RNA sequence: CUAAAACUCAAAGGAAUUGACGGGGGCCCGCACAAGCGGCGGAGCAUGUGGAUUAAUUCGAUGCAACGCGAAGAACCUUACCUGGGUUUGACAUGCACAGGACGCCGGCAGAGAUGUCGGUUCCCUUGUGGCCUGUGUGCAGGUGGUGCAUGGCUGUCGUCAGCUCGUGUCGUGAGAUGUUGGGUUAAGUCCCGCAACGAGCGCAACCCUUGUCUCAUGUUGCCAGCACGUUAUGGUGGGGACUCGUGAGAGACUGCCGGGGUCAACUCGGAGGAAGGUGGGGAUGACGUCAAGUCAUCAUGCCCCUUAUGUCCAGGGCUUCACACAUGCUACAAUGGCCGGUACAAAGGGCUGCGAUGCCGUGAGGUGGAGCGAAUCCUUUCAAAGCCGGUCUCAGUUCGGAUCGGGGUCUGCAACUCGACCCCGUGAAGUCGGAGUCGCUAGUAAUCGCAGAUCAGCAACGCUGCGGUGAAUACGUUCCCG
RNA sequence: CGGCCAACUACGUGCCAGCAGCCGCGGUAAUACGUAGGGUCCGAGCGUUGUCCGGAAUUACUGGGCGUAAAGAGCUCGUA
């Protein structure tokens, strides 16, 4: 997204539900994992590249 | 089916009559993925006919089949723009899942509201010659010998 | 889009992992951290090429291993460099880090070094075909490979028109797991735009 | 999903395990429970005392 | 019939070679047809799209290969769109002075909010000035603005189809050919036989994961036979690795042996043993190339345009508009069924400001309150439905079906009208198994029944990604259709 | 001072100004345009134009051809 709807993301909302993820990384809103913080392009990326401590490709 | 012709899955005995018939008839009329029912139903069907006939259902059964067992039926083949309905002979095979599967075809078409005394009744019907499945199978050894003017292709 | 990345294809068979630790609470701060210190290290030092930059963290304990080629230019004799780096780290405030610089004893049989030569030589105008050339006989030139491919992709000579074109030799198994095979991606900033180099080169197979 | 916008079909399946054990110690010899807390592990590893 | 010139071009031609193409052939494959099972097109409802309206109905996708697609979650936010009010070196960074010890925090009033004004709190060096920001600029920052017919990266399709080449030799004046053609077989350029070819690489196969058997090691929160202690509340407890299971190591399937066809060949058919027999079942893996295929809205980027603006904050509204058309699904149109009661068996996964149990209060969403758990323990009830048993319904727009509609509520959120879900009562529309046409599937498969997860405060999820329960018919054969 | 054919760099202009005997050079990196350095061939001369022979076995006596590249009359009889 644009850098001043990343930092107003960033900023301190005055409504509880006024706040969403968005991404560190890129700053996708979109198809985010709470549990990394990645969205699903930059997961792909890393995980590609060996840089998250645990996740590999899953067969079975 | 390309490459050549496929295996034929065995055929499990039943434990209560004896005779692959049954149990190919319960696998005919098996629906939505239910065995249990299936099986009290052709079994409530063969009780029915036990105390209705009087003879056993297997001798019953069996005369049933024969009557509606046919020999020859029809194949279409195009050429030129043109279908021909040649006549071929059965394979026994096919004649025993022709029958079987016009019993039980003909067997969902009744009023009589439930299934068992549905297939009693056809039974019955089938074992004298009453039945609806019977007058398709004289329909297709009328249309075997009438449709022959079609049979120098061989195909 | 047709083939994986082959560093991701054989991540728990025959390459490792890059960054190390373990985490449940704090998994996501401490990814972000990485990621933020990489693309500092990235952004920041470009004239010695970083082959790689590995991150360990342990309670308050961190170490950086940054891989590059020659590090004269990224440690001088009086270290201001390097004690540059620790501070441009301390405002990110990575708390304390065990900074460990390595060079590399074959920087020619790199694929990733080999990949930025590549592309720094085709920012210096010269024609394509001759880099690939040149970088396929040096790295043939060390025994113990056995197969390099380099393919580059962009507006090559300067035209109006998308072309990749890939040179190879020897034996390039991508589809073997047990084979050490080595991937370099990298990005050549010119004047029309963009180019991309991809090398694979393969040295041996590994058995356990 | 393996693609930037669109071709929902084609995706990407990823996996993370994680393997625990125990080692329960019966009759803690207090050179045991000095000893313990020295030992130093690789940084894979995460290992707390109950 | 005989037969020129001005002018003009730098070639016009003959044979053969490698690709590409043909509305040219021949063989071989594939759920391609055929043989079968179950559907879509008919009704209602949920989404998406085309079209039409307005303030916008934000943008992209557009035969196969778009149409439950980006979106794994549109009330504000999201949001990039419309109306209206602010703002300009700005919502966000860095450099210079002109000037510094203040910015920065908590409240008051005004205001829809953004925003404006007052009240309390003010810097660490150490005098050179820097860590901080207060106004003017100075450099500018900012563009979900354009060009995927300038691009990187990523991806789809033919298609997991079987092809793409090289070294030495030989043959041609030469481009080049041969091998790689022919016969057979195979899932396959897999292999065999003959032949100026002999060998080898990337593709095939193997290496990796999972399921099916056994052996060894192994006992917590898992198992619990033989033992004791507990008795209706249960391995519940002391205790044993005996049985599982959990997780490390290994063995086992290789046409290995026999018989028949076979070119004493590949291979094929049957048998013996074995848990499994003919790559045992299934995954990850997508060669050379084609489509100027998709993406400047993941990101980055050449060029072009605004910069007191196409940048930026805020309040309300739209993406849910509807006379229609198309596609993907759900519910059905009932007795192989509906309602009532009893009755027992799965797997995997999740849980910190989350799972949340016993009791209490309702009829039910639910309110009280907090045990046990950062988790083989505690919660998902000892975990389900279809099943089986007992009663009734006796065939109708029905004790089917639920749309639509009125009334009374529960939960989350500052805020459920446009526009959330769920609960209770009441009315009960279409729909009687569907035209031409057309789709999926070859064994634990089709056909079904339930459960969990991601996104998420709440869900529009009937979607997607997985797991488990019950479990069939048929394949004579390539004549025809498609690749 | 592209190759034929001995001798290359920089600046200015960019399909404009211009070069060129054949094939051809100039749209921002020109050994091909113009000017400077440097070089080469000749040298009281150096280049261009016009004409003739050669290279041309390209009218072939020495010394060529006519199946498909241009070339066998449609076929016979017969006079010099």
């Amino acid at each position: 997204a644009k850098k001043a709807l990343v930092h107003k993301a960033n900023k301190k909302p005055k409504f509880a539900v006024r706040a969403y993820t968005r991404c560190n990384k890129c700053g996708r809103p979109h198809s985010v994992y709470r549990k990394f913080g990645l969205c699903r392009i930059c997961l792909r990326e890393m995980a590609h590249a060996g840089e998250l401590p645990g996740v590999q490709k899953s067969s079975w | 089916p390309r490459k050549g012709p496929a295996p034929k899955r065995p055929l499990v005995n039943d434990p209560v009559y004896g005779s692959q018939l049954v149990t190919q008839l319960v696998n005919k009329v098996l629906l939505e993925g239910k065995k249990s029912l299936a099986e009290r139903i052709v079994y409530g069907a063969l009780e029915q006919a036990r105390e209705k006939t009087g003879t056993d259902p297997v001798v019953t059964l069996k005369r049933a089949l024969d009557n509606v067992k046919p020999a020859l039926e029809v194949r279409s083949r195009r050429v030129g723009g043109a279908t021909y309905q040649v006549p071929v002979e059965v394979r026994p095979d096919r004649s025993t899942t022709l029958a079987l599967r016009w019993l039980v075809n003909f067997s969902r078409q009744r009023r009589e509201k439930t299934m068992v005394e549905r297939l009693a009744n056809e039974i019955l019907d089938a074992s004298n010659g009453l039945g609806a499945s019977v007058k398709r199978r004289e329909d297709t050894h009328k249309m075997a010998e009438a449709n022959r003017a079609f049979a120098h292709y061989r195909w | 889009g047709q083939k994986i990345n082959p560093h991701g294809f054989r991540l728990g068979i025959t390459t490792e992992w890059k960054s190390r630790w373990y985490a449940d609470k704090q998994y996501k701060d401490y990814v972000k951290e990485d990621v933020a210190i990489r693309k500092l290290l990235a952004t920041g030092l470009e004239r010695a090429g970083i082959a790689d930059v590995e991150i360990e963290r342990t309670r308050d304990r961190v170490r950086v291993d940054i891989h590059t080629a020659r590090p004269g230019i990224v440690i001088g004799r009086r270290g201001t460099e390097a004690d540059r780096i620790r501070a441009d780290l301390e405002k990110l405030t990575g708390k304390q880090v065990q900074l460990n610089i390595l060079e590399v004893k074959n920087p020619e049989s790199q694929a990733q070094l080999v990949a930025q030569g590549v592309a720094e030589q085709l920012s210096n105008r010269v024609a394509f075909r001759r880099a690939m050339r040149k970088a396929i006989q040096s790295a043939m030139r060390q025994p113990n490979v056995k197969g390099i491919r380099v393919q580059c992709s962009g507006r090559l000579g300067g035209a109006e028109m998308s072309r990749s074109e890939f040179y190879r030799e020897g034996r390039v198994p991508l589809h073997t797991l047990r084979a050490d095979i080595d991937y370099g991606l990298y990005e050549a900033k010119t004047t029309f735009g963009r180019i991309g180099v991809k090398v694979w080169i393969y040295k041996g197979d590994i058995v356990g | 999903i393996r693609s930037p916008h669109k071709y929902k079909d084609s995706r990407e399946h990823f996996e993370m395990r994680t393997h625990k054990r125990l080692i329960d110690i019966l009759d803690p010899t207090p050179k045991t429970v000095d000893a313990l807390m020295r030992i130093d592990l690789p940084a894979s590893v995460d290992v707390n005392i109950q």
